[PDB]
């Protein structure tokens, strides 16, 4: 899923903490009417990373590949390719951290 | 080599600043591993032209010469000729 930037504002706020907003409505004798239908979503958070960004002719990007996912996704985003040639190749080193 | 290691002992403030120095730090490695790589191509091209792995047979007439200076020594846990055991200790 490709996202376009809507708009670019002055914001000039931290935000810190938020929540949604809700459309309900009245309703009248049965046995106040609220809550209509069913509501559901996604929420997740984001973080710095870095990606390699296929784009097409037209510049819809459809492959996007993260490089610290696994050791795996790592390797491709230093060869900058999708493909991955028969091989091995050496991703970045790995140091043991003192305790 | 690593260029982020060696330049800067795993201390992020030197790591940073080669970040400004771009490809510096990787494109060594890609002369080093351009190195590395081949190097094992010698040794595969100088040593291997040889499509199968012969062994002599169990007995030895030659007509009178005597290989078994050169030849493959069968105890030694390495199979070596007694000459290449002296280069192993001559060279270091
Ligand atoms: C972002 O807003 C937060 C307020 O929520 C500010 O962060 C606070 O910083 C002080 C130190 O000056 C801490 O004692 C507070 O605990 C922080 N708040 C929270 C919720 O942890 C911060 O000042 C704002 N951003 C900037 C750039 O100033
Ligand atoms: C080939 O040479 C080796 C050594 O250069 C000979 O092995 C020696 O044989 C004698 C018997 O004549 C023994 O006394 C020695 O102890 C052996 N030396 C070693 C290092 O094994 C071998 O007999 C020769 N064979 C031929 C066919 O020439």
């Amino acid at each position: 899923s490709a996202l376009e930037p809507l708009v670019d504002l002055p914001i000039g706020i931290n935000i810190t903490r938020f929540q949604t907003l809700l459309a309900l409505h009245r309703s009248y004798l049965t046995p106040s009417g609220w809550t209509a239908g069913a509501a559901a979503y996604y929420v997740g958070y984001l973080q710095p990373r870095t990606f390699l960004l296929k784009y097409n002719e037209n510049g819809t990007i459809t492959d996007a590949v993260d490089c610290a996912l696994d050791p795996l996704s790592e390797t491709k985003c230093t060869l900058k390719s999708f493909t991955v040639e028969k091989g091995i190749y050496q991703t970045s080193n790995f140091r043991v951290q003192p305790t | 080599v690593d260029c982020t290691m060696y330049i800067c002992g795993d201390s992020t403030e030197c790591s940073n600043l080669l970040l400004q120095y771009g490809s510096f730090c990787t494109q060594l490695n890609r002369a080093l591993t351009g190195i590395a790589v081949e190097q094992d191509k010698n040794t595969q091209e100088v040593f291997a032209q040889v499509k199968q792995i012969y062994k002599t047979p169990p007995i030895k007439d030659f007509g009178g010469f005597n290989f078994s200076q050169i030849l493959p020594d069968p105890s030694k846990p390495s199979k070596r000729s007694f000459i290449e055991d002296l280069l192993f200790n001559k060279v270091t």
